């Protein structure tokens, strides 16, 4: 709580296992290392019934979904949010 | 003696460059006249309302229609891109159709109200109802619910959600507009606010960086989400105003408002001015409208009984041209518009959202 | 560089949580919230497996690096 507040969604990792990625029903996503459980960001998320995620296997693309329908994809390269995309229906 | 008619600024400009007609006389079979209109979100399958309320999808390239047997008329009408309509009738239920057959598939019935204002946002599949003292969030496929919004008191007046993105609106009889988390009924926006409105609404852009207020008093009031607060600012309306009935919004930063003195209007919001004055002839009258927003495709619906037959698009020709032979002497436009300046906090609906 | 929906899976029954890959690039597992998975590939032509299991909801299917078995 590294803070969350309901039933953790899906954690991701850095394409070497670390820095792992995680959100819940709170809308935010927490990168943060393995065992230096240290954050470098919130990766703020959907203001979803329940957040989702997968990570381009570069590791440069949060792909944040949820029980809303509205999906944005992120650029931890820049650690911007790159935009919302268009969605058009999709709670992902 | 006296008083303003007749149809100049209305029947003149709704009909100035047609390619085709509403005859009327195939539709206007009432005893009685046509009263309002309702419309499509996929904008052809527009719908008039007489006085029995039978509702009567104009299509405007057939110039043939699709008469709904059952008499209740609609608040408003939301179809999907799959062809269903579906209505808000002014029975307290939301009733759908085929669109494309005017053949009765479901209701969605929980409000207890007169008004069941709403809105479709075709990007989230979500449909919302506006109604009593609830929003009623759903999935617009229309067989299940979401979340029902409400209060311990402050009454609700409306609310809308945003059509090429995603964020619900909603206010209080307070004029208290605040923004939800609707999909964790969570106000993560909140306002107080000076000025009261009954029988408010709330317009709600498409993208909803913008967002504007009407009510039972003489003012409007307008949202920017570049600026804190997201309402920064309010004021006064055009003299005669009196109250404002109707605004909705279109793809440039405009509105169309109906005003409780009847006049419509159409609103610029880049700099909150009125563009186009709409007036027809005294009771008799204009009731409502039915903006369809490429072109702005026009359904109204006047007292005088004229089915019309316009686009926006087109009408604003006459306030293209106008004003830019006047640009060539230098014409102001807020003062051709009228711009209504800003006010005080006293009377402001000012409103903080992220 | 564009998020590009192309085809999707048609006939999906309803009520979607999950989808994984053959990198053969490819076929494409999907689950539903009630008795069903599916498998199904591009050369559209090609038409879907229906597997019934999960009674319940399935959550997350997923597919070897190989694409081969898939878990559900």
């Amino acid at each position: 709580t590294s803070d969350h507040m309901d039933t953790v969604s899906q954690v991701l990792f850095h394409p070497d296992g670390t820095c792992l990625i995680s959100s819940s029903f709170d809308h935010k996503i927490k990168i943060t290392d393995i065992r230096s459980n240290k954050l470098i960001q919130h990766y703020n998320a959907h203001d979803a019934q329940v957040n989702s995620i997968s990570i381009h296997p570069t590791g440069y693309f949060l792909a944040s979904a949820g029980s809303d329908s509205k999906i944005k994809i992120w650029d931890l390269r820049q650690g911007r949010q790159i935009y919302t995309l268009y969605s058009n229906d999709k709670d992902i | 003696m006296n008083n303003i008619h007749t149809s100049t600024h209305v029947s003149t400009y709704f009909n100035e460059a047609l390619v085709d007609r509403i005859d009327t006389q195939k539709y206007l079979k009432s005893n009685g006249k046509i009263k309002k209109v309702v419309s499509d979100p996929d904008n052809h399958y527009t719908a008039a309302i007489d006085d029995s309320g039978n509702i009567t999808v104009i299509v405007h390239k057939l110039n043939r229609f699709v008469s709904i047997k059952p008499s209740s008329p609609a608040t408003h009408l939301v179809f999907i891109r799959n062809g269903n309509l579906l209505v808000a009738q002014q029975n307290g239920h939301i009733s759908q159709y085929l669109a494309s057959n005017g053949k009765l598939t479901s209701v969605i019935k929980h409000h207890n109200s007169k008004l069941l204002a709403l809105e479709y946002n075709p990007v989230t599949k979500q449909i919302l109802t506006i109604a009593n003292d609830q929003c009623t969030l759903w999935d617009a496929q229309s067989f299940n619910k979401i979340k029902t919004l409400f209060a311990k008191a402050s009454y609700f007046a409306t609310g809308s959600l945003t059509p090429n993105g995603q964020s619900l609106i909603t206010s209080f009889q307070d004029g208290n507009v605040y923004v939800w988390n609707l999909n964790n009924f969570e106000v993560t926006a909140k306002s107080e606010v000076e000025e009261n409105m009954k029988n408010q609404k709330i317009s709600v852009s498409a993208d909803s960086s913008r967002f504007v207020i009407g009510g039972s008093t003489a003012y409007l009031y307008y949202c920017d989400i570049s600026h804190s607060p997201l309402c920064i600012s309010s004021f006064a309306l055009p003299s005669g105003s009196t109250s404002v009935k109707k605004i909705k919004f279109t793809h440039g930063n405009y509105l169309g408002i109906i005003t409780d003195n009847q006049v419509f209007y159409a609103i610029d919001s880049s700099t909150n001015q009125i563009a186009l004055e709409f007036r027809l002839p005294k009771n008799k009258g204009i009731t409502d409208f039915d903006i369809n927003p490429n072109n702005l495709e026009i359904l109204i619906v006047s007292g005088n009984g004229e089915i019309f037959k316009y686009d926006l698009q087109k009408l604003f020709i006459m306030e293209m041209n106008q004003q830019q032979r006047l640009l060539e002497r230098g014409i102001e436009s807020s003062l051709v518009y009228n711009v209504l300046k800003p006010g005080n906090q006293n009377h402001s609906l000012k409103f903080e959202s992220h | 560089h564009d998020p590009a929906l192309s085809r999707s899976f048609r006939g999906h029954e309803d009520i979607i949580t999950c989808a994984d890959f053959d990198p053969k690039m490819r076929q494409v597992a999907s689950c539903s919230k009630d008795s069903i998975v599916y498998v199904w590939n591009f050369k559209p032509q090609q038409r879907p497996f229906k597997f019934v299991g999960h009674k319940g909801a399935v959550y997350c299917v997923k597919y070897s690096p190989d694409g081969e078995t898939i878990a559900s």
